[PDB]
Parts: C-alpha cells; sequence; structure tokens
C-alpha cells in the first residue's frame, strides 16, 4: 500500500482496492 | 466524519475497511 492523503476520486478508486468485490459506498455532502 | 480523517491526514486500509462490509 502507498500512503497518500485520500480525498474526492482519489478516496474512492482506493476503497475499490480495501474492499474488493464487496464493494463500498460513499456519503457525500452538498 | 471518516471522510475528514482520510482527507485530512492518512487512512490505512484499516480504516478504509469500515467504508464497507
Amino acid at each position: 500500500f502507498v500512503n497518500q492523503h485520500l480525498c474526492g476520486s482519489h478516496l474512492v478508486e482506493a476503497l475499490y482496492l480495501v474492499c474488493g468485490e464487496r464493494g463500498f459506498f460513499y456519503t457525500p455532502k452538498t | 466524519g471518516i471522510v475528514e480523517q482520510c482527507c485530512t491526514s492518512i487512512c490505512s486500509l484499516y480504516q478504509l475497511e469500515n467504508y464497507c462490509n
């Protein structure tokens, strides 16, 4: 794993890897 | 919230696991 601050799309793409085939969700705020 | 932890600092894969089940 590579350390990076994770916000926006970076967080989403990181979650695909960590959660794998289980999928994941995100909590946006308009 | 958990989003702030990852935006302002470095969420390890362990912290990231919380975003899913």
